RNA sequence: UUUUGUAUAAUGGGUCAGCGACUUAUAUUCUGUAGCAAGGUUAACCGAAUAGGGGAGCCGAAGGGAAACCGAGUCUUAACU
RNA sequence: AGGACCGAACCGACUAAUGUUGAAAAAUUAGCGGAUGACUUGUGGCUGGGGGUGAAAGGCCAAUCAAACCGGGAGAUAGCU
RNA sequence: UGUAACGGGGCUAAACCAUGCACCGAAGCUGCGGCAGCGACGCUUAUGCGUUGUUGGGUAGGGGAGCGUUCUGUAAGCCUG
RNA sequence: GUUUAUUAAAAACACAGCACUGUGCAAACACGAAAGUGGACGUAUACGGUGUGACGCCUGCCCGGUGCCGGAAGGUUAAU
RNA sequence: AAUUCCUUGUCGGGUAAGUUCCGACCUGCACGAAUGGCGUAAUGAUGGCCAGGCUGUCUCCACCCGAGACUCAGUGAAAUUGAACUCGCUGUGAAGAUGCAGUGUACCCGCGGCAAGACGGAAAGACCCCGUGAACCUUUACUAUAGCUUGACACUGAACA
RNA sequence: CUUUAAUGUUUGAUGUUCUAACGUUGACCCGUAAUCCGGGUUGCGGACAGUGUCUGGUGGGUAGUUUGACUGGGGCGGUCUCCUCCUAAAGAGUAACGGAGGAGCACGAAGGUUGGCUAAUCCUGGUCGGACAUCAGGAGGUUAGUGCAAUGGCAUAAGCCAGCUUGACUGCGAGCGUGACGGCGCGAGCAGGUGCGAAAGCAGGUCAUAGUGAUCCGGUGGUUCUGAAUGGAAGGGCCAUC
């Protein structure tokens, strides 16, 4: 990043933002892996039983990324518009 | 340069302002200026300050 | 000694 | 006790006779008006010269004093 | 070693989705009362990062 | 060799023989090639062991926004043709 | 008597010449100055590196001094050849 | 410093002007022989063979293809008093 | 008399003398993280520092600047 | 004038002739009174100038005596070196040629001499410039700091006014 | 609010006195054959001195460093950013320690709209009044004027005057122009809310081009956007601004 001593480009401008800390322990997950969990149900437990978080992850979302085809119930996860769309016209219920 | 820096404040709603330059030797009367307000999206009464 | 340099 | 001079800043016609232009287009940047807005011309605040609609350029001697015009013709 | 990531670059850039870079306008921190309205909200978007900035930036974020 | 330009009266070398200068490690990006493929791959460690375990983790499959949040949309905006 | 005078040893080093890959990394030859003193010399001690010592020239401190030598930071750094 | 202001000898044309025809004259162009790159057009694509065209001065520099040296496997093989 | 050992011996440096200033002695000052040493087993006719440089005739005016000395009523001013 | 630029100031003395010297005059560019002024006997391997004597310093060199140099025998270096079959001139040329062009001259090889050239040898120019070089030194450059100095608290207590 | 006054509630300051901290490089005795030291008497000082921490001053005594570049060599001088003209070779751009001039602002009207008007300079005539003030007429036609240098412009005025005004408004913005970039400029149209006008319309500063500085760091105001167990808050973010 040295210019030629030109103030360099990551210098002329100016910082933005800050970095939030509930960022880190939000996963979004898709709905191709909303088979792999083990068990008809999905909740944080067998959501990482099944390796599709991780540890410290304590929020997520299931958005619509696509092929859900089973029955399954979502328990606290928030789901999207789509998401929720395509999970009970594949038959399961949403949320209880 | 002897312009000096003055915000105009609005009257209703104030969580707005604008800022101007008054020379203080000619004119020492004040602005109203019936200007636009964003917050409370009509024409209001502003009002000199520093 | 400066007597042979071109100074 | 010279020395200065300003940085060229660039002007005269851009876009020249036949030309298809898009509206909003540049056609003439310049000082004064020596070039006058005519059809679907519009003249900016430092005298610019634009396309107000999307056609091709002409230019033309007009009126009493011999001036020069700029139109647009919607093609 | 691994390679260390200016930290400067990190707080100016952000990473988008085709790969560029997004960062902030430089004129919009002081004496703005002097600027037009229509400069400062022209300002105000982010905007991209340009190709030989995007070659000196791209040496800077080495990760992200 | 350095130069705009050297037979240059610019540098360097008396000659021979031997030695003498783009390396290694670790990350990252691109290219070639091989494996598997919406998947790929293990690290330390165990293991008599370049086998086999170990999926902790990492990268990818979703992005927008400073962020909360929303999500094939999202941000700006009172709302956008 | 005398930091008296002339003048050897002794101490020094004013001029010239020679030597300048020397006889000698500071000399020789011929003249020259002091020579009872603020003299010279032997033997032994003491002062040490931003320190010593200096009738002071930045002089001397082991043929080295506007900061000795040795060793270590150390393959300092070198947009220069 | 030595004629020294046609390169020289020498020239009253071997000088100058015009007109023309010959000829000499380069690593240019053609002829013949050969090698290589790139691109089209076919044979059945040992990703080759052929036909055509064109290219082939090179510094910094970029790209591609190789030769050779020492050591390891093949190799208790093979060569070698 | 001393001096640049090894291109400069001089007009340089020293000097006796002069003046200013500090120092009352557990002296000032110096070398010492300190203890302690030198000054000095001396004490103002002594010791240190600075300038000048035998002897003779002499060393004129300026205290605005800067330094030093004395005052401290008043303004400003630290830790607390 | 150890000070004076203009300048070899002007006048005088010394000389046949004197930018130096000596005495003056003051126009002191830019003397000056203890960073002392002006004298001054004696002293000085001290600076300048004049005179007598003396002479190879010189006019202008000559000869002689010894030590090398020269030859013979013995021993035996060094700096330097791209390779050499290493001429003059005039031109050209990275702009001053043993090497190029044109031209002239020149049998091959030593020995003793002399130094005009080989931009001769020697020492990565010491002058000049440059490096966002270095070292020392200076100061009312910046930032510190030893020391000195001020006050508060501590060691540190008791009475009074 | 004010002027002293007794009484207690508490400190401070100053001076004197005392000795028991501390000092003693005073005398004497012992360890001890000792001008070191320690201990014991005693004298002299005495809560001073001195030392630790904190602090103001002073401090080339010492240390670390800095002391620009261009430049017909460097130094000295001059310059360094922005605008206008020429160089500049009829697109744009284009160097020199080339030739000439300016800027570091002003203005709530000198901005917006509506309505209206049209100069300079001479000649004649007329109280003071005269080359030049005011008047009236004629000529002339923009040689004038523009808030400020130069150029380009301007009569439909962009010049001059009067009425009403705050568009010198907020969110955007198709599209272009110009820069290596940071950036800079022009912009029709759309949403909201206004001003002038009867209306078509015009207005998001000024006839245009100079009047200007990036980032970091902090100041102020608003917005729960975040907010380290939780609820706040601090601190950040965003928006406006210094
Ligand atoms: C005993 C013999 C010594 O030489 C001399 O005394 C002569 C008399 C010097 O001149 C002495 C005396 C004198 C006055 O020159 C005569 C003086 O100017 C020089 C600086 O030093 C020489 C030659 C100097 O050269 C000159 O140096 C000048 C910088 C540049 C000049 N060049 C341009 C031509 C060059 O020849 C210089 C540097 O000493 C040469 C270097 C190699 C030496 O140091 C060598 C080892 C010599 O000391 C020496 C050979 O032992």
């Amino acid at each position: 990043g040295f210019e030629g001593g030109q103030m360099p480009l990551y210098r002329r401008l100016p910082k933005f933002g800050f970095t939030s800390r509930k960022a880190a322990i939000t996963a979004e997950i898709r709905l191709s892996d909303l088979a792999k969990v083990e068990g008809g149900v999905v909740d944080l437990n067998t959501l990482k039983a099944a390796n599709i978080i991780g540890i410290q992850i304590e929020f997520a979302k299931v958005i619509l990324a696509g092929e859900v085809t089973t029955p399954v119930t979502v328990r606290g996860l928030r789901v999207t518009k789509g998401a929720r769309a395509a999970i009970e016209a594949a038959g399961g219920k949403i949320e209880e | 340069g002897i312009r000096e820096k003055i915000k105009l404040v609005s009257s209703a709603g104030t969580g707005h302002f604008y800022t101007t330059t008054k020379n203080k030797r000619t004119k020492p009367e004040k602005l109203e200026l019936k200007k636009f307000d964003p917050v409370v999206r009509q024409h209001v009464i502003y009002k000199e300050a520093k | 000694m400066t007597h042979s340099m071109r100074l | 006790r010279n020395g200065r001079d300003s940085e060229a800043k660039r002007l005269g016609v851009k876009r020249f006779g036949g030309e298809s232009v898009l509206a909003g287009s540049i056609i003439v940047r310049q000082r004064g008006t020596k070039f006058h807005a005519g059809a679907n011309v519009g003249c900016g605040r430092d005298h610019t010269l634009f396309a107000k609609a999307d056609g091709k350029v002409k230019f033309e001697v007009k009126g009493p004093k011999n001036r020069k015009f700029i139109s647009i013709e919607a093609e | 070693p691994k390679i260390k990531t200016v930290r400067g670059a990190a707080k100016r850039f952000k990473k988008t989705g085709k790969g560029g870079f997004k960062h902030k306008h430089a004129n919009l921190r002081h004496i703005l009362t002097k600027k037009a309205t229509k400069r400062k909200r022209h300002l105000r978007p982010k905007a991209m990062v340009s190709k030989g900035d995007l070659g000196l930036v791209i040496a800077c974020l080495p990760y992200a």
